[PDB]
């Protein structure tokens, strides 16, 4: 009614809603639909098309999916028939513009590199270093630099050629690199079952769990290749120093963006239970610790293998044991004052970790100080949400609800005994629970068949959906802002190409203000929103 | 000015099937129905601001104008309305289809179940493109299937349940879904056995009572469940779950109702008051109407107030209220009643499904059986003197028994004439419509004469039922092909329809006491359709075993064989008058030469009847065959033809004069491929 | 027609017959329409007995085909004229460029 | 329904309007021939089209092009000088690129006299 | 104006079968074409030639014989920057509605490229100039430069006018602009 | 797709039975909107009676086209085809 | 190829479709004992040439599918050894018209 | 009430005779229509002792054999009584 | 209006309408159980089609796409009431002419 509600443009559109607005704002035209399309049907091929989307053939699709390519927007398959010849089936990039929407928040990521240069239009520098490259996917210092202006100085422009290796940066595309996981498990997943030294005519199990392991023992080095490889950092020039690889193009991995960022919103979680100095003397724990972390890298085998009511338990322990010992090499024993802006003697000022107990951390080999991380995160993971709904719904809700996590499948008076509030409210805070998920109401027939007055009510938790509940969120404002973004531009769209390639009136000075403070609105807004949207979509 | 209009000529082929999204509905209707019915009654019977019928909604009676659009009945084909409804509500329609959406994927994480390349397999079998509707139903059969066996999802690592439809038949937990946690094995501990033993612990520990008393009840979803539950369902499957997805159908978050469509006012009216303050409820604006309560109650209550006990019950009793506002379920499950109820159960509450599935409705009864204008009915009676072909229709229906005419040129001198007549007497019109299709002109009023004079040639008449005029004509009882056939109009006094016997039997009329129907075609081409083809000259031949089903029946058949009878003779002046007889004045005829001289030149029956087929020497009929009659006496077998017998034998005709032997059905009396007129035809 | 036995009743019938409102001509109309509308069938207005509801003519029998009449046309009065305002002025855009 | 070609063939008036007086001379000849409203505009048509005329020929339709054919003038104004500012002074150069700039004297002096072979 | 290769559909009625095919072709397209205007393109006045006639098609209700041909058809469109006779007919201060007789008053040309040093009067004048004013009917050559096809029918039982639909709009930059003796 | 030749023709000679039907019923249906008919006609009238008088003059100028189900189109004149 | 002697396990149908570039044939022999293809009833079936199906559709210019079909797997079908989409000719004596012929396609 | 499209005859005579049942102004001759269509085949405070009222009432009142119409028109008083509160604090009979 | 008495117009029903198949009359039925039944004209869309009136397509604010075109009343009544539950035949449309 009016559109201003807004039901058809928010009514019937999850997940992929993001996306072809992504685009369409984004690169948009004819390039935009496809991708829509593509994550709505999925598996599809380049024939396959323009039977359906009727994106004029071969034209636009050659020409949209090499856009794509340079932006590694799209999966990409490519493999031969059984009888012969050849097909190709393409899905969309990891989540692709997933890169892309973060966008700023990445130039946030050189802000952990804004050291060594400060205030400075060097910071400007290799921001436009950055997001050229974000902007352009994959790059070789070589093609950027001859790009670039010649007969400067190498180590100056961005002062990025020694340090860009660090931590995040790159990373060339490699064959399953920007292929499909579940499809190159599958791929991988060949040469065990496909490579069988004729053991015995039955029983596949003894062929199956060893070439399991063998698809997983090999799938270790498959997915570490990319991790680090040196033969790029190797590169040591005369008249120079060591450099990375000049001549191939190679890509941002968002794992640096992964621990780098929560681990903000973990300062945070601290930064409540735990007091200034501590917070900040955690903070700077942080900075070693966030290179090596898996942190979201965990999903892996998440996907396209064969889970167990035994081995997915089983095997997955193994995750929840790697970081506590081996990495754990890596992580902290003893560090020495990383800077110190406390004072005066430092060492027993060190024995702050003691203070960090709980619910997280504080747990170490015995007798030098370590931080727990292969389960700290999964048990942070559980603990990130919490007050979500704090004054979002209702400041009872939370601790009816947060008792709702403790206890399990009782009753109304029981809850109406447990803490405080009367029935008046009880249900309506309740009711008003139930009006968005959280319940998963139970009930067993009482002096009845199956029925309702007759029988009893009970309540649960059931994390699962809680967990998941929240993606909506994205759909939230999230897209649909983006749009009122995009739905403002048309308003000043006879200005804004004007306006902009002119670089007048009085109206004009008017509405630049109230364009642009709304654009503080619009952006910083997703930046309060992501922030949040972050969580639940990992792990 | 005026842009170009171009329209065109544009004919239905296919018809897409889908379901509603949230959005399409509401985007289209007017209001909210919100309120209540109550026509908040004041100054007025129902004035009804907004509410369940409203003026803009549509109309009912003739009064008030349908505001959206108005002109009343004689316009408005009426609009929808809308309802905001609190909470998800399921749905009967698509419920057990509804059960297979929610089965094929894990309750928990909501994926596809099925997957790998298996997941492809299927999919690239699902776009050969030798797609049948039934490889839709089959083979999403066996695609489904494979959900059952399936134990465990893929990447929640939860085990499944199977979902049995709660209950059964009562129609109370119809709309109720459960599925479990199945094969514990017993043994083998699933730790979710560990986990769930663990939820009861508390409970258990605090109010030991009804835990053990009814258990393994195991866990349902609420349609509040399925609705978020299908929000994190997207994409992927779709078709391997039988639904494209291309925009509206936007994934199935369509198939349980989130908003309800109301029917259009025009669609079931409140019967009109109809002298006196009397006025005729109609059940689906009843029912909804209430459904406008039990929402309400869930609205306000739910809003602040009431309980978890006392709500599922009113939020169950809408689901069970909707799903009888379409369909049958369970009738009377001893629920008690609600508002507006008596508790008499009266039975009257079904048909708005069951409005079209069966008897006399919109199923095959109403639509596919439509109700007809322009036709009669009456009873029979021969007239032999009329010709075949023609039903002779009693005058007294052809005063009010019109058809449509567009004048020019030929037609004027008749028609403009034809007018002057006016409508009571017989060779007339009486409506007359101008070429500037303002409505029509019944002769009522009065003039002709004067306007009679204008007649241009686009004009358009009405004429009674008139000679030579087109009809086709039925019995109700309608077995095979021959029942309907279709005839010249002829008009005669007394009041019945009057037809030639010949063409009974195609009707298997009686005579007797019974009925007919008579209809006449509007559009020309109708006419020439049925007359030259569905008329009876070319019809004559049954289709079945390929005989003329018309033929003498009864006195016609012995008529002639008294007639044929050897033993009869005539004479010049008899034969004359009876040839006469045959043909009622008019043809011409060549005596034939006498059958017998010196004793006074008799003629024989066998010689008349003979002129019957050729009556003359420049008609162009020539006929010879011989056939059994019946009653077939033997001849002396030693005699080759079985023309001779001692009485009669074969009937032969050489040279298109009967030679020898009675009729009697046989070769005039239908029951035979030979026969006269099968030949003559 | 198919692959072997069957018809004629509401199994039967359901076989190959696409024409869902036709199948609604008959028994059990209402899961099968609901049941239609789930799988987003494509369908057609095929059918002699379809045809009638949507009213449009019939597919057979008179309607068996389409009917033209004579044009008695002639082509030649189809060419054009003109005195080529394009030809004049084109040499105009030749040169220079 | 569809146009298959919008812009197809630049048309301007010299025998255009002279054949719709021949259609005229088809259908209904105007006024004078006592000796469907699509007659309306016929007037609407003609009338300023007509009047500059007096304040016609057929050759001169050949006659233009002869010289015209030189010059840089493309299609457009090329047309537009038919009719419209009879070939003078600032008028011809009020409108098409470079219409005196590089080419001058001879060049918009022509004009003035082949306008002259018409208007 | 120009000359466009358009297609239709043509229903002829069943009178004129006495009368040559393309007179009937000719008369019905007209009745549609003549003095209405054709969307996003320009106004048609008649038909100037045809071609490509087909076997006639027919429906079984009408009878009449349907004729989807195609033809080069006699149109309106001018170029964008362009000096023309014209004259003011209704009018404001700002901008003036150029008119030629009996064809359409739709053109307005507001004022931007029109002479800066200018005063209006509520008397005879729009703008008067340091040359002066213009009058109606009179020939005024004035440049337009571009057109609007707005359709915008929103026939509703809501609304049940502003039909511009093919607008144009100019100034004057140079002399002789609004009153022609300027120049000449 | 497209027409087929007069040279190749495959089909009777004879009526379709329904020509009879809908060749009548649109001629007749045009002469009810008044088009000259081209037969001697007698003092007789309606719009039906008249085109049946005609026909055996073979004087109709329609063209029946023919569809097989691949859309092969088809022509045959009235006057072309024989009863 | 090869028969069932008597039982018949699902276990080795489990998978029965081992190898596309070749095929199997698979019996119980209860089912044949007289020939079906001798009987009677059964009119005579001839498998045609692929090409020969071309030049078939061409004769009523048709499109494959939209044919009159066989079941897969009918003991007729399976007497031939039917494969996707091969095509038979039969000629079904009978006085009625007289001796003559049809078409079928697996399916 | 409406008027004729073209003679503006007020007047509107139905005729019935022929079964067509269409109305005409006497003034025109053109019918304003085609086929006229035609019909075919309690919890609240004050309403239950509504239902209570005409009970009790209907009850009591054709004990007496009283027109089963003027309890039907008492009723109404009831509620206009009703309406001004007379029925509060007194004895219902 | 049904039966004698109230006023006329009789009954033809299926096993009745199923005969003028076999005689292939197609015109018999185009004025039978269409035009003399319900005449009627319905106000539909192509962009997504539905039945509207006059000037609107009222799911779209249009006032364009629209095509006055023919439908038995009953068959628009049979669609409403679908509508009006949940499910919709949006129809497809094509040139009646042009092969
Ligand atoms: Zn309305
Ligand atoms: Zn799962
Ligand atoms: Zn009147
Ligand atoms: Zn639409």
């Amino acid at each position: 009614v009016m559109t201003i509600s807004s039901l058809e443009q928010r009514t019937l559109n999850p997940d992929l809603f993001l996306y072809k607005e992504l685009v369409k704002a984004h690169l948009g035209e004819r390039a935009a639909s496809v991708i829509g399309m593509l994550v709505a049907l999925g598996r599809l091929s380049v024939r396959e098309l323009v039977e359906k989307i009727d994106g004029m053939d071969v034209d636009s699709v050659k020409t949209t999916l090499v856009s794509l390519t340079q932006l590694r927007c799209v999966k990409y398959l490519q493999e031969t028939a059984i009888s012969g010849k050849k097909t190709t089936y393409y899905y969309y990039n990891e989540e692709g513009i997933h890169i892309l929407l973060y966008s700023g928040l990445i130039i946030d990521e050189i802000i952990t590199q804004m050291r060594v240069n400060d205030e400075e239009e060097h910071k400007q520098l290799v921001a436009e270093i950055v997001q050229n490259v974000i902007s352009l996917g994959s790059l070789t210092v070589e093609d950027y630099l001859s790009s670039v202006t010649s007969d400067s100085m190498k180590y100056t422009i961005s002062s990025l050629f020694v340090q860009l290796c660090e931590m995040g940066y790159l990373i060339q595309i490699s064959k399953l690199h920007y292929t499909p996981i579940e499809d190159l498990w599958q791929f991988l997943y060949e040469k065990h079952y496909k490579n069988i030294p004729r053991n015995s005519p039955l029983s596949d199990l003894k062929k199956r769990s060893q070439a399991k392991m063998n698809a997983k023992t090999d799938f270790a080095k498959i997915i570490n290749k990319p991790n680090e490889l040196s033969q790029i950092l190797t590169v040591d020039p005369k008249t120079s120093l060591r450099i990375v690889k000049p001549t191939v193009s190679l890509t941002i991995n968002l794992d640096r963006f992964m621990k780098g960022r929560r681990s903000k919103q973990l300062i945070n979680l601290a930064k409540t239970r735990v007091g200034s100095v501590t917070a900040q003397v955690y903070k700077i724990a942080l900075r070693l610790t966030e290179q090596k972390s898996p942190k979201i890298r965990d999903p892996l085998t998440q996907t396209g293998l064969l889970q167990d009511l035994e081995e997915a338990k089983s095997f997955q322990d193994e995750a929840e044991l790697v970081e506590e010992k081996t990495p754990g090499l890596t992580f902290n024993a003893i560090d020495l004052a990383r800077h110190l802006p406390s004072a005066s003697l430092i060492n027993s000022h060190l024995k702050i970790l003691a203070s960090s107990n709980f619910p997280f951390l504080n747990e170490t080999k015995p007798g030098v100080y370590y931080v727990p991380y292969s389960k700290l995160m999964p048990v942070l993971k559980s603990s990130v949400y919490e007050y979500v709904i704090a004054s979002t719904l209702g400041p009872s809700a939370m601790r009816l609800s947060r008792c709702i996590r403790d206890n399990k499948l009782v009753s109304e008076k029981i809850i109406n005994s447990t803490a405080l509030m009367k029935e008046k409210d009880i249900r309506s805070t309740l009711a008003s629970l139930i009006r968005y998920n959280s319940v998963e109401i139970q009930e067993v027939p009482r002096t009845a068949d199956r029925s309702a007055s007759r029988a009893v009510f009970l309540f649960r938790c059931k994390e699962t959906h809680s967990y998941n509940f929240m993606r909506q969120n994205l759909e939230w404002n999230m897209a649909n802002l983006l749009f009122k973004k995009e739905k403002l531009k048309q308003e000043n769209s006879t200005l804004l190409k004007k306006a902009n390639r002119d670089d007048l009136l009085p109206s004009e000075l008017n509405q630049l203000k109230m364009v642009n403070e709304r654009e503080l609105n619009v952006f910083a807004r997703l930046s309060r929103l992501l922030s949040l949207w972050e969580v639940f979509q990992m792990a | 000015k005026e842009v170009v209009v171009s329209e065109t000529p544009k004919r239905i082929k296919g018809l897409e099937f889908s379901a509603l999204s949230a959005a399409d509905i509401v985007a289209q209707s007017e209001v909210e129905v919100s309120t209540r019915d109550l026509f908040d009654l004041e100054k007025d019977r129902a004035p009804k601001a907004n509410g369940a019928l409203d003026p803009k909604m549509g109309v009912s009676s003739s009064s008030l104008e349908c505001a959206t659009c108005h002109g009343n009945l004689a316009s408005c084909h009426g609009h929808f309305g809308h309802l905001k409804l609190a909470l998800p509500v399921f749905h009967i329609g698509y419920f057990k289809a509804t059960i297979q959406i929610l089965q094929g994927i894990c309750k928990n994480c909501s994926a596809i179940l099925l997957s790998e390349t298996d997941k492809r397999q299927f999919l690239h079998e699902l776009r050969r493109p030798g797609v049948d509707n039934l490889r839709r139903m089959g083979i999403l059969k066996k695609i489904l299937d494979q959900c059952k066996k399936q134990r465990r999802c893929l990447h929640c690592g939860a085990l499944n349940g199977v979902v049995k439809k709660a209950a059964a038949g009562a129609g109370s937990a119809a709309l109720k879904i459960i599925h479990d946690t199945f094969r514990w094995v017993g043994k083998k501990s699933a730790p979710e056995k560990d986990i769930w033993v663990g939820e009861w612990k508390e409970v258990l520990a605090h109010n030991p009572e009804l835990e053990r008393y009814v258990k393994r009840c195991m866990d349902d979803l609420n349609p509040l469940k399925t609705l978020n539950l299908f929000k994190q369902i997207k994409s992927a499957d779709c078709e391997l779950l039988g639904i494209d997805a291309t925009v509206p159908s936007g994934r199935p978050e369509t198939y349980i109702w989130r908003y309800l469509p109301a029917p259009p006012v025009c669609i079931r009216p409140s019967v009109m008051m109809q002298d006196s303050p009397a006025s005729n409820e109609d059940d689906l604006t009843v029912k909804l109407t209430e459904i406008v309560w039990t929402s309400s109650l869930i609205k306000a209550g739910l809003d602040k107030g009431i309980s978890i006990n006392n709500m599922m019950e009113h939020w169950d009793y809408l689901q069970l209220t909707v799903a009888m506002y379409i369909n049958s379920d369970s009738v009377n499950p001893a629920m008690l009643p609600g508002s507006s109820n008596g508790g008499g159960k009266v039975k009257p509450i079904r048909g708005f499904c069951q409005r079209l599935k069966g008897k006399q409705g919109r199923f095959r009864g109403n639509l596919s059986g439509k109700r007809v204008d322009f036709s009669g009915r009456t009873v029979i009676s021969p007239d032999p003197n009329l010709s075949i072909d023609e039903v002779a229709v009693p005058d007294r229906v052809a005063k009010v028994l019109t058809y449509p005419e567009k004048v020019t040129r030929y037609n004027r001198h008749k028609l403009q004439e034809l007018i002057v007549n006016g409508p009571n007497v017989h060779p007339g019109a009486n409506y007359l419509l101008k070429r500037n299709e303002d409505a029509r002109r019944n002769l009522r009023y009065g003039d002709r004469m004067k306007l009679a004079k204008n007649l241009q040639i686009g004009d358009v008449v009405e004429r009674h039922l008139e000679d030579g005029d087109v009809v086709l004509f039925n019995r109700q009882p309608s077995l095979h092909r021959l029942s309907i056939l279709s005839h010249y109009a002829k008009i005669r006094p007394w009041r019945t329809f009057r037809l030639n016997e010949c063409v009974c039997t195609p009707y298997n009329a009686d005579f007797d006491g019974d009925e007919m129907n008579l209809h006449v075609p509007q559009t020309e081409e109708a006419r020439a359709e049925a007359i030259n083809l569905m008329g009876v000259k070319n019809n004559l031949l049954t289709p079945k075993s390929g005989e003329p089903i018309i033929a003498a029946t009864q006195d016609f058949i012995t008529g002639s064989y008294l007639i044929s009878h050897k033993d009869s003779f005539y004479d010049r002046a008899t034969l004359t008058q009876l040839l006469s007889m045959m043909s009622d004045g008019i043809e011409h005829f060549d005596i034939p030469p006498p059958a017998i001289m010196k004793p006074y030149y008799l003629w024989t029956g066998k010689q008349v009847f003979s002129l019957l087929i050729k009556p003359n020497h420049n008609s162009p009929v020539v006929i010879n065959l011989d056939a059994k009659n019946k009653v077939f006496v033997p001849p002396k077998s030693k005699s080759l033809p079985n023309e001779m017998s001692q009485n009669d034998g074969f009937v032969i005709i050489r040279g298109s004069q009967i030679l020898s032997g009675v009729m009697d059905k046989s070769v005039l009396g239908d029951g035979k491929k030979h026969s006269v007129f099968y030949t003559i035809l | 027609y198919k692959g072997e036995v069957l018809g004629i009743t509401r199994f039967g019938l359901s076989k190959m017959r696409d024409s869902v409102l036709q199948l609604a001509s008959f028994e059990k109309t209402t899961d099968h329409l609901f049941d239609a509308a789930f799988y987003m069938k494509k369908d057609a207005v095929e059918g002699v007995s379809e045809c009638i509801i949507l009213g449009q003519t019939m597919s057979i029998g008179t309607g068996s085909f389409k009917v033209v009449k004579g044009t008695n046309i002639s082509e030649k009065d189809l060419v054009p004229k003109r005195c080529l305002f394009e030809s004049l002025s084109n040499e105009a855009a030749l040169k220079a460029n | 329904m569809k146009v298959l070609e919008e812009r197809n063939a630049f048309l301007s008036d010299y025998e255009v309007l002279k054949f719709l007086t021949d259609l005229e001379k088809k259908h209904l000849w105007d006024q004078k021939s006592l000796a469907p409203e699509l007659q309306g505009i016929t007037r609407n048509v003609v009338n300023y089209l007509s009047i500059n005329k007096n304040f016609m020929s057929d050759e001169s339709f050949a006659e233009l092009m002869t010289k015209l054919n030189s010059f840089k003038l493309f299609k457009a104004e090329k047309l537009q000088i038919v009719n419209q500012l009879p070939a003078n002074m600032v008028h011809l150069y009020s409108i098409v690129e470079e219409c005196d700039a590089r080419f001058d004297e001879k060049t918009i002096e022509e004009m003035l006299e082949i306008i002259s072979g018409y208007a | 104006f120009i000359l466009s290769k358009i297609a239709d559909l043509v229903r002829i009625p069943p009178d004129q079968f006495h009368r040559d095919t393309i007179s009937a072709i000719t008369h019905q397209l007209n009745n549609k074409f003549a003095n209405k205007i054709i969307p996003n393109v320009g106004l048609c006045i008649t038909i100037y030639d045809l071609l490509t006639v087909e076997e006639g098609q027919l429906k079984p209700g009408d009878g009449s014989s349907y004729i989807n041909v195609t033809f080069r058809a006699v149109v309106f469109k001018p170029f964008l920057g362009e000096i023309v006779t014209g004259w003011i007919s209704k009018c404001t201060a700002e901008g003036i509605k150029v008119s030629l007789l009996g064809i359409f008053d739709d053109i307005f040309i507001p004022q931007n490229m029109l002479f800066e040093g200018c005063y209006y009067t509520p008397e005879e004048s729009a703008w008067i100039w340091p040359k002066l004013y213009f009058d109606v009917n009179e020939k005024i050559r004035f440049r337009i430069e571009r057109e609007v096809f707005v359709d915008v029918k929103p026939k509703s039982p809501k609304e049940r006018e502003k039909p511009p639909a093919y607008a144009l709009l100019g100034s004057c930059q140079t002399d002789g602009m609004g009153l022609v003796s300027w120049w000449e | 797709e497209k027409a087929i030749p007069k040279d190749q023709r495959a089909t009777t000679p004879y009526m379709t039975k329904y020509e009879r039907a809908r060749i009548l019923g649109t001629r007749a249906l045009q002469i009810s909107m008044n088009a000259p008919v081209f037969v001697d006609l007698e003092g007789e009238t309606d719009p039906l009676r008249i085109a049946m008088k005609e026909l055996a003059e073979k004087k109709i100028p329609l063209v029946i086209r023919r569809y097989l189900p691949d859309g092969s189109f088809e022509d045959w004149s009235v006057e072309e085809l024989i009863v | 190829i090869f028969v069932y002697q008597n039982n018949i396990t699902p276990s080795a149908m489990k998978l029965v479709p081992s190898i596309p570039p070749a095929t199997i044939e698979t019996f119980n022999e209860a089912a044949l004992v007289v020939n079906i293809t001798h009987h009677e009833l059964v009119p005579k079936h001839i498998r045609l040439s692929s090409d020969e199906k071309r030049e078939l559709l061409k004769r009523y210019r048709l499109k494959e599918s939209q044919l009159p079909r066989i079941q897969r797997a009918d003991p007729v079908a399976l007497y031939l050894g039917l494969k996707r989409g091969e095509v038979v000719k039969i000629i079904r004596k009978s006085e009625t018209s007289g001796r003559y012929a049809s078409y079928r396609i697996c399916m | 009430m409406p008027v004729c499209k073209n003679c503006h005859g007020t007047e509107f005579e139905r005729d019935l005779s022929n079964a067509n049942n269409d109305l005409v102004c006497k003034a025109c001759g053109v019918v304003s229509e085609d086929n006229p269509i035609v019909s075919e085949v309690a919890l609240e405070s004050r309403e239950a002792t509504l239902n209570n009222a005409r009970r009790k009432l209907r009850a009591v009142s054709y004990a007496l054999h009283i027109p089963e119409y003027i309890t039907d028109a008492a009723f109404q008083w009831y509620k206009l009584a009703l309406a001004n509160n007379f029925v509060q604090g007194r004895r219902s009979q | 209006t049904e039966g004698r008495s109230r006023d006329g117009g009789l009954r033809l029903g299926e096993m009745e309408r199923d005969c003028v198949i076999a005689y292939g009359a197609s015109q018999l039925l185009l004025e039978r159980l269409m035009i003399s039944s319900d005449a009627f004209e319905v106000d539909v869309c192509d962009k997504c089609g539905l039945m509207g009136y006059s000037g609107w397509c009222t799911t779209c604010k249009s006032a364009e796409n629209i095509i006055k075109m023919t439908i038995p009343y009953a068959a628009k009544l049979l669609f409403q009431e679908l509508l009006s539950m949940n499910i919709a035949p949006r129809l497809r449309l094509e040139d009646i002419f042009q092969q």
